[PDB]
């Protein structure tokens, strides 16, 4: 609705017999190539992104929003438990890290 | 044939199927990012979660419904062949 790309804002300048629009627009450039999964499983649960997708560079797997590559590392904070890994089609293994782990014990 | 001329469109009738190929193999394909910027390829199975969680459904009930969604689309796009044919 305001030009190709997400867009942001916009300005409006003054013209003869009509209004000229400056839409501001978010348009990505590059991209890469990245094996995903629509879950993970960590002691049989299956284990969905609150926000993002989960991303793997071929060793490891990490969780990153949509719209740019911010690989953070996979915990609980940042993915909700529900239903099981026998429905889920795709579904992989991984481990969850828990930040409450190391601070009992510590 | 008597003072009227009849134009042909700039566009064939091919030339307008082809462009509808072009969005419908982007909007599978990529969905909403091919129209955005360049094409994002993202699987289907996958897709149709963004499009629940946009409209305040969690993830989890496409993926535990994947065969009940997919066996009503099927059918529901079988259903427009019957209604465009006996409904004129
Ligand atoms: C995938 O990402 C992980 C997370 O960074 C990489 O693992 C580490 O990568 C650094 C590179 O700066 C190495 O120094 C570490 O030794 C790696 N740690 C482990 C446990 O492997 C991993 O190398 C990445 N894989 C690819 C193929 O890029
Ligand atoms: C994730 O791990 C589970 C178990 O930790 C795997 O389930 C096993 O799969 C093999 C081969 O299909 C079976 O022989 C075992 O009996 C299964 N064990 C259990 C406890 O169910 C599962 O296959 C792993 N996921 C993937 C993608 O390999
Ligand atoms: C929710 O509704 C769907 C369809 O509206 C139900 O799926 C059908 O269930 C019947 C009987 O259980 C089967 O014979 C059909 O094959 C199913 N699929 C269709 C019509 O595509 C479903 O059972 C309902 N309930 C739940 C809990 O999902
Ligand atoms: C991703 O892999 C495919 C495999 O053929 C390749 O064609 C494509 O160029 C790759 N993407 C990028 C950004 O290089
Ligand atoms: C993806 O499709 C290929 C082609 O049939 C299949 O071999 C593979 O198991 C599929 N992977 C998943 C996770 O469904």
């Amino acid at each position: 609705f305001c030009g190709k790309g997400y867009h942001l804002m916009s300005f409006p300048q003054s013209a003869p017999h009509g209004v000229v629009f400056l839409h501001v627009t978010y348009v990505p450039a590059q991209e890469k190539n990245f094996t995903t999964a629509p879950a993970i499983c960590h002691d049989g649960k299956a284990h969905f992104p609150r926000e993002g997708v989960f991303v793997s560079n071929g060793t490891h797997w990490f969780v990153t929003q949509r719209n740019f590559y911010e690989p953070q590392i996979i915990t609980t904070d940042n993915t909700f438990v529900s239903g099981n890994c026998d429905v889920v089609i795709g579904i992989v293994n991984n481990t969850v890290y828990d930040p409450l782990q190391p601070e009992l014990d510590s | 044939f008597n003072g009227l001329t009849v134009l042909p469109p700039l566009l064939t009738d091919e030339m307008i199927a082809q462009y509808t190929s072009a969005l419908l193999a982007g909007t599978i394909t990529s969905g909403w990012t091919f129209g955005a910027g360049a094409a994002l390829q993202i699987p289907f199975a996958m897709q149709m979660a963004y499009r629940f969680n946009g409209i305040g459904v969690t993830q989890n009930v496409l993926y535990e419904n994947q065969k009940l969604i997919a066996n009503q689309f099927n059918s529901a796009i079988g259903k427009i062949q019957d209604s465009l044919s006996s409904t004129a």
